[PDB]
């Protein structure tokens, strides 16, 4: 069976411009396990992004946390870009510091 | 600690 | 009031090498070990501070067990393929979860050993730790083989034995973190979306364990049909986050209260913007 990933983009700590932090993209609820996840800075792929070890939930769907160090500013935009076999084209979710 | 048990389905 | 769980995933990938095997271990909501067969040099590895003290015989032994289990699961993928008359050109997944729940006294509450094939239930050990539930005819084959080979008896001996005992050890070694609830830091934010409406978002941050309830009330009444609840999510520092939001008429914010239940909280919280 296959399931489409849920996506949340958010910071480890409350965002304060000029202060270092971590940008997270949490993908969950998906199946099968192959997935492509990029963090974007103003539309451009961030190179050194790490992720958690693959695990799964009670209903067998998978989840992963992708993350990297960032220092938020007023004008820099961030996003998470996800592709999965259940998706016709990559899905981009923008970072909203209020979410 | 993990289990050592090895079983074939 | 505690559990230890291991999560194994084996994934075939024709054209991309032998099947990949990944194992992770948790005590409660804390990951403490990992194994990935695709690592440059595959080993069981620590993922929580309190497991690092385990000696070389633990790490060497866990690494050997993981390498053996990977091989066994690769074989079981081949067997499942035959049960289901599927092509070798297709990719498939076995997922297996097992482990034990213990009570406050440190004794076994319930043992677990259940699995899925391509994300559907395959076979599960029942609570008696003596019988099986098979979800289809392929798993029914497995079920007969396992009764003949006393597999449930073997699992039961692990679950009643080493599982419970090592869980007890880990909980002692990591008592400062595993037996301490971290209450959420909470606050309400306000975001105008027009001249007539605004969003009230109730935040819970930095809590452990993951279990939590956030609810919005209007005039002391449940707004469940109208609340935007996000899935509890990892902060990345072993703590969790959640928020709940409601859209309210501008000016009527004081009609709304956010209610927070968490184990680290002496009393439930009532918040308002
Ligand atoms: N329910 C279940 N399904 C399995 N495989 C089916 C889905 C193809 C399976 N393989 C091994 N075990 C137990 C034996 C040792 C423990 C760790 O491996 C678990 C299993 N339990």
């Amino acid at each position: 069976i296959q399931r489409t990933p849920k996506i949340q983009v958010y910071s480890r700590h409350p965002a304060e411009n000029g202060k270092s932090n971590f940008l997270n993209c949490y993908v969950s609820g998906f199946h099968p396990s192959d997935i492509e996840v990029d963090l974007l800075k103003n539309g451009e792929r961030i190179e050194k992004v790490e992720h958690s070890d693959l695990s799964f939930s009670k209903d067998w769907s998978f989840y992963l946390l992708y993350y990297t160090e960032f220092t938020p500013t007023e004008k820099d935009e961030y996003a998470c870009r996800v592709n999965h076999v259940t998706l016709s084209q990559p899905k981009i979710v923008k970072w909203d510091r209020d979410m | 600690v993990t289990t050592d048990i090895q079983v074939k389905v | 009031s505690h559990s230890m769980r291991y999560f194994y995933t084996a994934m075939s990938r024709p054209g991309r090498g032998e099947p990949r095997f990944i194992a992770v271990g948790y005590v409660d909501d804390t990951q403490f070990v990992r194994f990935d067969s695709d690592a440059a040099s595959p080993r069981m590895a620590p993922r929580a501070p309190w497991i690092e003290q385990e000696g070389p015989e633990y790490w060497d032994g866990e690494t050997r067990n993981m390498k053996a289990s990977a091989q066994t699961y690769r074989e079981n993928l081949r067997i499942a393929l035959r049960y289901y008359n599927q092509s070798e050109a297709g990719s498939h997944i076995i997922q297996v979860m097992y482990g034990c729940d213990v009570g406050p006294d440190g004794r076994l509450l319930r043992g677990h050993d259940q699995s899925a094939y391509d994300g559907k239930d395959y076979i599960a050990l029942n609570e008696d730790l003596s019988s099986w539930t098979a979800a289809d005819t392929a798993a029914q084959i497995t079920q007969r083989k396992w009764e003949a080979a006393r597999v449930a008896e073997q699992l039961r001996a692990y679950l009643e034995g080493l599982c419970v005992e090592w869980l007890r050890r880990y909980l002692e070694n990591g008592k400062e973190t595993l037996q301490r609830a971290d209450p959420p830091k909470t606050h309400v934010t306000h975001h105008p979306i027009s001249d007539h409406e605004a969003t009230l978002r109730c935040w819970a941050l930095g809590f452990y364990p993951a279990e939590i309830t956030l609810t919005w009330q209007r005039d002391g009444e449940d707004q469940t049909q109208d609340t935007e609840l996000v899935e509890t999510r990892p902060a990345g520092d072993r703590t969790f986050q959640k928020w709940a939001a409601v859209v309210v008429p501008s000016g009527e914010e004081q009609r709304y209260t956010c209610h927070v239940q968490h184990e680290g909280l002496p009393k439930p919280l009532t918040l308002r913007w």
